[PDB]
RNA sequence: CGUCAAAGCACUUUGCAAAAGCUAACGUAUCUGUUUCUUGCCUUUUACCAGAAACAGCCGUUUGUAAGGUGUGCUAAUUUGACUGUAUAGUUUUUGUAAUCU
C-alpha cells in the first residue's frame, strides 16, 4: 500500500545528492521577509503592492468623501516630514502605520538566523573550525 | 397484571436469530444474545432501554448465565470459548478456554462454579477464577444442556443418545440415567428447590423428571406433546416459573406453550414470526419471556 | 509481467519451461482472435480454461514433481505467470481441482450460492450435469 | 554504590563524637572515609564519672559513631 | 525526515519555492510576470484555507466494485489508455446516433464534422450542448497523450522526444484542443501552463543550451490539468446525467 | 526510593527521631544522605529516662536511626515511578 | 551517535546506562531520537533547580 | 551578550538581584556551528567572562560573580531538554560509578 | 516483590524490633523494606499517641500484617414498542412448506 | 448601514490561550498549596534576557515534565505561556505571564 | 535487555463510525459550483471578468472498529501494554553484640 517509508543515512543522503538541482538553499527563513503569505495576506487588504509580488482587488472601496472634511488632523501644517512612509512600513507594522487597518495579517517578526555552512569536501573532519568565523579574542573586558 | 407498563411488549434489537434471553435472577434485568455476536442488557420495568452492549465476543452467544451477584455475566460462545463479563462496567474478565467444539449450554452454581458442554463430546467445570477446567468428563456424542443442582454435587447432562446422564462430580459413579427420551434434548432445566428435572426432546416430547436419590420407578412424572422442532435442529429451551407450577417451552411452529405441570395445555400463545429459541418466566411477577429467531423478543403478562 | 532483453535475467530454472509458457501465450492469442459460435457469455470460456491450464502446469512444476526451486516459483507468482489466489485454493482440502475463482464466490450468483460444478455428482440428478457457465467447468467436486 | 559523607564544614573544628555503650570523645576531625570512619587529633576522653583523660590521637571506627556534635554558636 | 508518509504523485511541486522566493534579476519582462501571477495564484490558495470537514470515507470505485457487474485485473497503462479512448469513442458514437444524426461523422481524433451540406432543419437537430462537447474536447486531449505514449512503444519516437512531446502538449491545450470554447473557465489553467512553461525555459535554456525543442519537464503542468480535471469531474458528471 | 525521597522531602522542617539508644530529638532538619545521615539545628534531646537536654549542631549517623516523625502535610508528596537505571525518584518524560 | 545513524553501538551504550528503547525508537527523526535520548539521560532538569 | 542582556544586567545588580545565568542553546554548538570541543569551551568561557564584565560595570562586589564552579550558571538546551550543571554530571557520574 | 505493592493504601500494623507496633497507612515501602505510615500510633506495653506521618528503617521491623481494605458502559441500539401478538391461520414447521 | 445585523450573533471574544478546565499535574495541587503557605520553599524569580534566546523554552521545559498531557506542537515550540493569539501570530513574548 | 499479563502474528480487501478545544498543516498539496453583493467587458442570453460573504461538491489523508483473504504458526511465532527490575555474609538496612537478669 504505500503508506509509510523508512530511509537509511545513505540512502536520504544519495537521494539528497542526486536532485540537488531542485531544492531551495536558504535554511533560514529571514530571507521571506517582506514576501512571505502575512504580508501578502497585509498588503491583499491594504491594496499596497510589493513591487515583486501579487496585485489583487481594493477589498475596500469606501473611501469616497462621504465626511467631505480633511479633518484638519492629517494636514500638512501640523506634521513634521522627516522621511517619506513608505508601504513596507505599512506592512511590517500594519497597525501603527495606518489607520483603517482592518483584515490585515501579522507575520513572524524574526527567527534565529542559521549559521550552518555545507562542508565543501568530505576529507576535512565534521568538526571543524571554519575560517569565516571571528576569532575569539576579547581582551577588552574588566571582570572581578 | 404486572407492573409493566403496557401488558405485552415487542421488544427490537438485533441483527441476526437470537437464541438466548434469562432474566436476573433479581427480577429487574435481562440480557439476550444471538448470532450476531453481541448481548444487550435490557430494564424489566420503566423506558424498557438499552443501557449497554457486551461487544467482544468473537462468535454466537449460543447460551449465557446470569450470576447470583447480579453483577458479572458469563456467556457460551460458538468460538470455544467462554468470556466472563463485568455487567456494570462492560469489560472482559476472564476468558476460559479448553474446549474442542462448538460449546453448546451453560450453567451458573449457588455457591462461583462454571459448567458446559461442547461438540468435542466432554462436560467441563469452571471456577469463576482459575481459568481452567478443574474436572472435565468425556462422552461417546456430543452433548447438547446441562443443568447443576443448586446444592451442588449432581449435574445433568443431554445429548445425541437420548437419556440424561446424571453425573457426581464427586463420586465419579455415573450408574443412573434417566432414560425415556428418543432423540437429541435440546434444553434441560431444574425447579427451584431442586428437586424436579424439566427436558426438552427433538422427539417433540416435553417430559418432566424428578431429581430426588429415592424414586418408586418410572421417575417420569408426566410428558407434554404439541411443543415440536423443525428440521433447522434449533436448541429450544425449556423454562420454571418462580412458583414452580407452570413448566414453559417454545416451539419451530411460532408458538409459545404454558403447561400447568399436571399435564393440561393453558398457553398457546402466537406471536413470533420464526422458530422461538428460548423461554423464560420472571421470578418475582407472572411475566413471560419469549426469544425466538426472528431477531425479537416478547414480554409476557 | 512484460520482459525486455535489459532486464533482470529470470532465475536459472525458467529457460527451461520457457517455450511452454510462450506455447500458453500462443494459445491465448488464438483464443483472444476466435470468434463466434457462443453466447455473450459462453465465449469467454476457453479464456478461463487455459489460465487454469497454465497456472496448474505450474503448481505442478513447484508442488508435485519439485522441477523448479523457490526462488523462481516465488519469481512466476509475482510476475503474474500464475494466478496465486488459484493455488492457494488448490493447496487446501476441497478444492484439489478447482476449476476458477468465479465457480466459489457467492456473491456473483442470483441466490448466494456456489456453481453447480462444485457439487458432487452423487449428489446430482443426471438431467442438471452440465457445463458450468462461468468457464465450461465439467465438475469441480474432488470426489469426481 | 557507596557515597561520601558530607564532613567538610566539619572539617578542623572542635568536635564532640558519641559513641557505643556511652562512650564520649571530644576531638578536632582531620579526615572521614566512606564508612564514617574519622580521625581526631589532641582529643579527649569522658569517663561515666567524668574526669578529663587526654587520649590523643584518635581513628574510630564509624560502625560504632552514634553522632557528631559541634558546640560552636 | 527519514520518515514520511509516501504523499501521491501529483501533490508534490517540485518548482514550487522558484517561485515562492524572490525573481532572479536580468530577467525579461514576461518572465518577472509569470513568476508574479503564479506567486498570486498560490496567495490566493492559501488565504482561503479551510479546515477539511469530518466526513465517513465514501469512494465511487469501492462501490462499483462491489457489485458484480465489474471485475478487475492488471494491464498494462498504455492498453488502459487505448481502450479508454475507444469507449469514449463508442459511448459519443452511440449518442450521435439515437439521435437520427447519422450524417454527422465523428472522426476518430474526435472532430464532429457533418458529411453532407445541412438544411436549417438538420442544422437546429444537430446542435449539441456544452456538455457533449466539453467531453468530446476531454476526450480528445486524452487521445493525445494515449497516442504520444503509443507513438513511443512502436519505436517511433525516443524518451526525449516523447518526453518533449507530452510537455507540449500540456502546455499547448489551447491550441491543440480547443476545449476552451465550451468553459472558458479553463483559461486560468492555459495561464498557469504558460506561466510554467516560462519559468522552466529560463531555468532550462542557460550557458550551452539554447533555444529549440527539447525541455522535456512536464511534470508541473500534468498537475495542473489534474487539478483542474479534479474540480471538472463532478459538473460534467452532472451534466452528462 | 521514596522513603528516602520524603526523608530529603522533609529538609527545613521540625523532624523528630529516635535512635537505637531510644533518645528523641527534636530539631531542625538540614541535610539528609540517601545513607539517612542526617544533620540537625537547635535539637531538645529528650533521653529514653525523660531527661531534657539540648544540642545545637549534630551530625546523626543513619545506621542509628529508628525512625522519623515527618510533619503531617508531607503526606500530599508525589511519589513518583522509579525506572531501572533511575537513583532518584524524578516525574519522567522519556520512555519509563 | 543519536544524529549519525549507529543504531547497534548507541543501543549497547543506552544498555551499559541501563537506558532501553524500544527497536521502532530508533527508527525516528534525528530530532525526536535526540530529545528522547536527553531525556532518558538527563532526566528532569535538576541542575537548574 | 546582547543590547537588552546588558540592560537586564544593569538594572538586575543596580536593584541587588542575585544572578543566575543560563547557557542555552548549546545543541547549535554541536549541530548547527560544529565547532570543536575545545573551541567550544573558548566560546561558552568567553560569554559567561562578557556576561562578569557586565557585572563589574555596576559593582565590583565578588557576591554578584556568574561562573560554573560556583553552582551559578547551567548549560542548557531548552529544544532538546536538558539542563545541567557541573554538579549535574558530577553526581550523574557519581551514581553509576560509586563513592 | 509484586506482593509487597499489593499492601499500599491499606491500614498495617507492624511488630518492631523494639517491640513496639505502629499502625497506619501505607504510604510507599523501599527495597530495604523502610516502611512509610501515614496517621501513625503507636502501641507501647497498650498505650495510644497520635504520631502522624512516620518513616520507619528497615531493620526496625520484624514483621507486618493488614487491618483493613483498601480505601476507595456506554449505550445499546435496541428500542422497544408495545405490540400484540398476530395470530396466523398456519400450523406447520418453519421449515415444511 | 445594512452591515449591522437585525438579530446580533452570538460572539464570544476569546483573545488568549486558556483551558476551561484546570489539567491534570503530577503532583497534587493541595500539595502545591500547602509548599506556598505553610514552607520556605519558594522561590520567586524572573526569566529575562534578549529576544529569542530561549527563555520561554526553559519554562516549556519544566512544564513538558510536570504536566504529561501538554505535547509538543507540530510546526514550532510549544511557547506555554504565551497566551495571547498576538504573541502566537508574532511568535514572541509581548507580555509578562506569571 | 529482564519479569509478568493477553493477543496468534505479518501483509491485505471491504463495510460502519469519527476526525481543531488549550489558535491550529486531517492535505507542507490544491480544483469546481450555487446564492447574495460590488466590479470589468459589454446590443440580448449562455459563456464570461475579479474581489467579498454565506454555503456546498469533488480529488485525497488519518484513526477506531467489524467481517474476511494470502503466507506462515499453534509440538510456537510475533505484537501490544504494564512493571517499586539486578548483584552482594566482611562497618549505612536482609546471613545478627548475642544470650544472661530486671
Ligand atoms: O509562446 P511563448 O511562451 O512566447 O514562447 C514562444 C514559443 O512558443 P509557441 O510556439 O507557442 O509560440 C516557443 O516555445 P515552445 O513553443 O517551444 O514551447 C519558444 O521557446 P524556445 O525558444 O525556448 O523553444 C519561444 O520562447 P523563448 O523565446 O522565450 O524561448 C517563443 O517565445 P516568443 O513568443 O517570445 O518568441
Ligand atoms: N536549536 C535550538 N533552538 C532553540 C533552543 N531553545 C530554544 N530554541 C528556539 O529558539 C526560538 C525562540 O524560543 P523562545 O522560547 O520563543 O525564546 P523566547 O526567549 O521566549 O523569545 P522571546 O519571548 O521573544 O524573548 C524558538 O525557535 C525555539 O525553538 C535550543 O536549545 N536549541
Ligand atoms: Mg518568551
Ligand atoms: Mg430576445
Ligand atoms: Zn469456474
Ligand atoms: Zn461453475
Ligand atoms: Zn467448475
Amino acid at each position: 500500500t504505500y503508506r509509510r517509508w523508512k530511509l537509511n543515512l545513505p540512502q536520504m543522503a544519495n537521494l539528497h545528492r542526486l536532485g540537488y538541482q531542485l531544492l531551495s538553499d536558504l535554511r533560514d527563513d529571514n530571507y521571506f521577509y517582506l514576501f512571505n503569505d502575512n504580508s501578502f495576506f497585509t498588503a491583499k487588504a491594504l491594496n499596497v503592492a510589493i513591487p515583486g509580488g501579487p496585485k489583487f482587488e481594493p477589498l475596500y472601496k469606501d473611501e469616497a468623501p462621504e465626511m467631505e472634511d480633511w479633518n484638519e488632523f492629517n494636514d500638512i501644517y501640523k506634521l513634521i516630514i522627516r522621511h517619506p512612509i513608505k508601504t513596507e512600513y505599512r506592512i511590517a507594522f500594519p497597525y501603527l502605520y495606518n489607520s483603517r487597518a482592518r483584515s490585515v495579517a501579522l507575520s513572524e517578526y524574526h527567527q534565529p538566523s542559521n549559521v550552518f555552512v555545507p562542508p565543501e569536501d568530505p576529507d576535512l573532519p565534521a568538526f571543524f573550525w571554519d575560517p569565516i568565523i571571528n576569532p575569539i579574542t576579547s581582551r577588552q573586558l574588566t571582570l572581578h | 397484571t404486572s407492573d409493566l407498563n403496557v401488558p405485552n411488549l415487542q421488544m427490537f434489537g438485533h441483527t441476526a436469530e437470537v437464541l438466548v434471553a434469562r432474566f436476573d435472577p433479581s427480577g429487574s434485568y435481562f440480557a439476550s444474545g444471538g448470532m450476531d455476536r453481541q448481548i444487550l442488557l435490557w430494564n424489566v420495568f420503566g423506558d424498557v432501554k438499552n443501557y449497554g452492549v457486551l461487544n467482544g465476543c468473537k462468535g454466537a452467544i449460543t447460551d449465557l448465565q446470569w450470576s447470583r451477584d447480579s453483577r458479572v455475566v458469563y456467556c457460551s460462545s460458538s468460538d470455544t470459548h467462554l468470556m466472563s463479563w463485568d455487567a456494570v462496567s462492560g469489560q472482559k474478565i476472564r476468558k476460559h478456554k479448553g474446549h474442542a467444539g462448538v460449546v453448546n449450554a451453560l450453567d451458573v452454581l449457588k455457591v462461583e462454579l462454571l459448567t458446559s458442554v461442547s461438540d468435542d463430546c466432554t462436560m467441563k467445570v469452571w471456577d469463576s477464577r482459575s481459568k481452567d477446567c478443574i474436572k472435565t468428563i468425556e462422552e461417546k456424542y456430543p452433548l447438547t444442556a446441562v443443568a447443576i443442582a443448586q446444592q451442588g454435587t449432581q449435574v445433568f447432562i443431554g445429548g445425541i443418545d437420548g437419556a440424561i446422564k446424571i453425573w457426581d462430580l464427586r463420586n465419579n459413579h455415573c450408574s443412573h440415567v434417566l432414560k425415556g427420551h428418543k432423540d437429541i434434548i435440546t434444553s434441560l432445566a431444574i425447579s427451584k428447590d431442586g428437586s424436579s428435572l424439566l427436558s426438552n426432546s427433538m422427539d417433540n416430547t416435553v417430559r418432566i423428571f424428578d431429581v430426588k436419590p429415592f424414586a418408586s420407578a418410572q421417575r417420569q412424572l408426566q410428558i407434554f406433546e404439541g411443543a415440536i422442532h423443525g428440521q433447522e435442529h434449533n436448541l429450544l429451551g425449556v423454562a420454571w416459573s418462580r412458583n414452580s407450577r407452570f413448566v414453559g417451552a417454545g416451539s419451530s411452529d411460532k408458538n409459545v406453550y404454558v403447561w400447568s405441570a399436571t399435564g393440561d395445555l393453558r398457553y398457546v400463545l402466537p406471536g413470533h414470526e420464526g422458530s422461538v429459541n428460548h423461554v423464560d418466566f420472571h421470578p418475582h411477577q407472572d411475566i413471560i419471556l419469549s426469544c425466538s429467531s426472528d431477531r425479537t423478543i416478547f414480554l409476557g403478562e | 509481467r512484460l520482459r525486455t532483453s535489459r532486464t533482470k535475467r529470470p532465475p536459472d530454472g525458467f529457460d527451461e519451461i520457457e517455450p511452454t509458457l510462450i506455447e500458453f501465450q500462443d494459445r491465448m492469442r488464438q483464443i483472444e482472435n476466435t470468434m463466434g459460435k457462443g453466447t455473450k457469455t459462453e465465449m469467454l470460456a476457453p479464456i478461463f480454461q487455459l489460465h487454469h491450464q497454465r497456472s496448474r502446469y505450474i503448481y505442478d512444476l513447484y508442488y508435485k514433481r519439485e522441477a523448479i526451486s523457490t526462488e523462481l516459483y516465488n519469481w512466476l507468482l509475482k510476475q503474474n505467470y500464475a494466478d496465486g489466489n488459484l493455488i492457494a485454493k488448490w493447496k487446501k482440502p476441497g478444492y484439489e481441482k478447482l476449476c476458477c475463482l468465479r465457480c466459489i464466490q457467492t456473491a456473483e450468483s442470483k441466490f448466494g450460492s456456489t456453481c453447480i460444478c462444485r457439487v458432487p455428482k452423487s449428489k446430482l440428478d443426471k438431467d442438471q450435469r452440465v457445463r458450468c457457465t462461468h468457464c465450461g467447468c465439467n465438475g469441480c467436486a474432488s470426489c469426481d | 554504590k557507596a557515597g561520601a559523607p558530607d564532613l567538610k564544614k566539619y572539617l578542623d573544628r572542635q568536635v564532640f563524637v558519641q559513641l557505643n555503650g556511652s562512650r564520649k570523645v571530644y576531638g578536632v576531625l582531620r579526615g572521614y572515609d566512606i564508612f564514617l570512619n574519622i580521625v581526631l587529633e589532641d582529643s579527649i576522653e569522658e569517663k561515666v564519672d567524668g574526669e578529663k583523660v587526654k587520649i590523643g590521637s584518635v581513628a574510630i571506627r564509624g560502625n560504632s559513631v552514634i553522632m557528631i556534635e559541634t558546640l560552636d554558636k | 525526515k527519514r520518515s514520511g508518509a509516501t504523499k501521491r504523485a501529483q501533490d508534490v511541486p517540485l518548482i514550487k519555492h522558484w517561485y515562492l522566493e524572490h525573481c532572479p534579476p536580468n530577467q525579461p519582462v514576461k518572465v518577472r510576470v509569470s513568476y508574479q501571477k503564479l506567486l498570486k495564484s498560490h496567495v490566493m490558495n492559501k488565504l482561503h484555507m479551510a479546515h477539511p470537514k469530518s466526513h465517513t470515507n465514501r469512494s465511487l470505485l469501492r462501490q462499483l466494485k462491489n457489485t458484480k457487474f465489474f471485475q478487475s485485473t492488471s494491464i498494462d497503462w498504455v492498453e488502459a489508455g487505448l481502450q479508454v479512448c475507444r469507449q469514449g469513442y463508442n459511448m459519443l458514437q452511440l449518442l450521435i446516433h439515437r439521435k437520427g444524426l447519422t450524417y454527422l461523422h465523428l472522426d476518430y481524433n474526435c472532430n464532429l464534422k457533418p458529411t453532407k451540406t445541412l438544411t436549417t432543419k438538420e442544422r437546429k437537430k444537430s446542435r449539441f450542448g456544452n456538455a457533449f462537447h466539453l467531453m468530446r474536447e476531454i476526450l480528445r486531449l486524452t487521445k493525445l497523450i494515449v497516442d504520444s505514449h503509443v507513438q513511443y512503444r512502436l519505436g517511433n519516437i525516443d524518451a526525449y522526444q516523447l518526453a518533449d512531446g507530452l510537455h507540449y502538449i500540456f502546455n499547448h491545450v489551447g491550441q491543440l484542443t480547443g476545449m476552451y470554447r465550451y468553459k472558458y473557465r479553463l483559461m486560468r489553467q492555459i495561464r498557469a501552463c504558460k506561466d510554467f512553461k516560462h519559468l522552466i525555459y529560463y531555468r532550462f535554456n542557460t550557458g550551452p543550451v539554447g533555444k529549440g525543442p527539447g525541455c522535456g519537464f512536464w511534470a508541473p503542468s500534468w498537475r495542473v490539468w489534474l487539478f483542474f480535471l479534479r474540480g471538472i469531474v463532478p459538473l460534467l458528471e452532472r451534466w452528462l446525467g | 526510593s521514596l522513603c528516602i525521597k520524603l526523608l530529603h522531602e522533609t529538609q527545613g522542617h521540625i523532624v523528630t527521631m529516635e535512635l537505637e539508644n531510644g533518645s528523641t530529638y527534636r530539631g531542625k532538619l538540614i541535610e539528609a544522605e540517601d545513607n539517612m545521615n542526617c544533620q540537625m539545628r537547635d535539637i531538645s534531646v529528650t533521653a529514653r529516662d525523660g531527661r531534657v537536654s539540648h544540642l545545637d549542631q549534630v551530625y546523626i549517623r543513619g545506621s542509628h536511626i529508628r525512625f522519623l516523625i515527618v510533619p503531617d502535610m508531607l503526606r500530599n508528596a508525589p511519589m513518583f515511578k522509579v525506572g531501572p537505571g533511575r537513583s532518584v525518584p524524578l516525574p519522567t518524560r522519556g520512555r519509563r | 551517535l543519536t544524529i549519525s545513524d549507529e543504531a547497534e553501538k548507541l543501543k549497547k551504550h543506552l544498555s551499559s546506562f541501563q537506558i532501553y528503547l524500544k527497536p521502532k525508537d530508533y527508527l525516528l527523526d534525528p530530532k525526536p531520537l535526540l530529545q528522547l535520548i536527553c531525556a532518558s539521560f538527563f532526566g528532569f532538569p535538576v541542575g537548574f533547580v | 551578550v546582547m543590547i537588552n542582556t546588558t540592560r537586564i544586567i544593569k538594572h538586575a545588580i543596580l536593584h541587588d538581584m542575585p544572578i543566575v545565568l543560563v547557557l542555552n542553546k548549546v545543541d547549535r554548538l554541536i549541530l548547527e556551528l560544529r565547532l570543536p570541543p575545545n573551541d567550544a569551551y573558548h566560546k561558552l568561557r568567553h560569554v559567561i567572562d562578557e556576561v562578569n564584565d557586565n557585572i563589574c560595570q555596576i559593582s565590583k562586589d565578588l557576591k554578584y560573580r556568574v561562573s560554573p564552579e560556583l553552582g551559578n550558571v547551567c548549560f542548557a538546551s531548552c529544544d532538546l531538554g536538558y539542563c545541567f550543571t557541573l554538579s549535574s554530571f558530577a553526581k550523574l557520574y557519581i551514581d553509576r560509578h560509586g563513592g | 516483590t509484586t506482593k509487597m505493592v499489593s499492601l499500599l493504601n491499606h491500614s498495617l500494623n507492624v511488630t518492631t524490633k523494639d517491640g513496639r507496633t505502629f499502625v497506619g497507612q501505607l504510604l510507599a515501602f523501599d527495597g530495604f523494606m523502610n516502611l512509610v505510615l501515614s496517621d501513625c500510633q503507636e502501641y507501647r506495653h497498650e498505650e495510644k499517641r497520635m504520631l502522624g506521618l512516620v518513616i520507619l528503617r528497615g531493620e526496625f521491623i520484624v514483621s507486618l500484617s493488614v487491618q483493613g481494605p483498601p480505601p476507595m458502559l456506554l449505550s445499546g441500539p435496541g428500542v422497544a414498542r408495545p405490540a400484540g401478538r398476530g395470530i396466523p391461520l398456519g400450523q406447520a414447521p418453519v421449515g415444511l412448506a | 448601514p445594512l452591515s449591522q445585523p437585525i438579530i446580533e450573533p452570538i460572539r464570544h471574544k476569546r483573545i488568549a490561550i486558556e483551558t476551561t478546565n484546570v489539567p491534570d499535574t503530577v503532583y497534587k495541587k493541595e500539595f502545591l498549596f500547602g509548599l506556598l503557605t505553610g514552607t520556605d520553599d519558594v522561590r520567586s524569580f524572573i526569566v529575562a534576557g534578549h529576544l529569542h534566546h530561549g527563555k520561554s523554552a526553559l519554562l516549556d521545559l519544566l512544564v513538558y515534565y510536570t504536566h504529561p498531557d501538554t505535547k509538543p506542537p507540530k510546526r514550532r515550540s510549544l511557547r506555554y505561556t504565551d497566551t495571547h493569539y498576538l504573541e502566537r501570530e508574532r511568535v514572541m513574548s509581548i507580555k509578562s505571564t506569571p
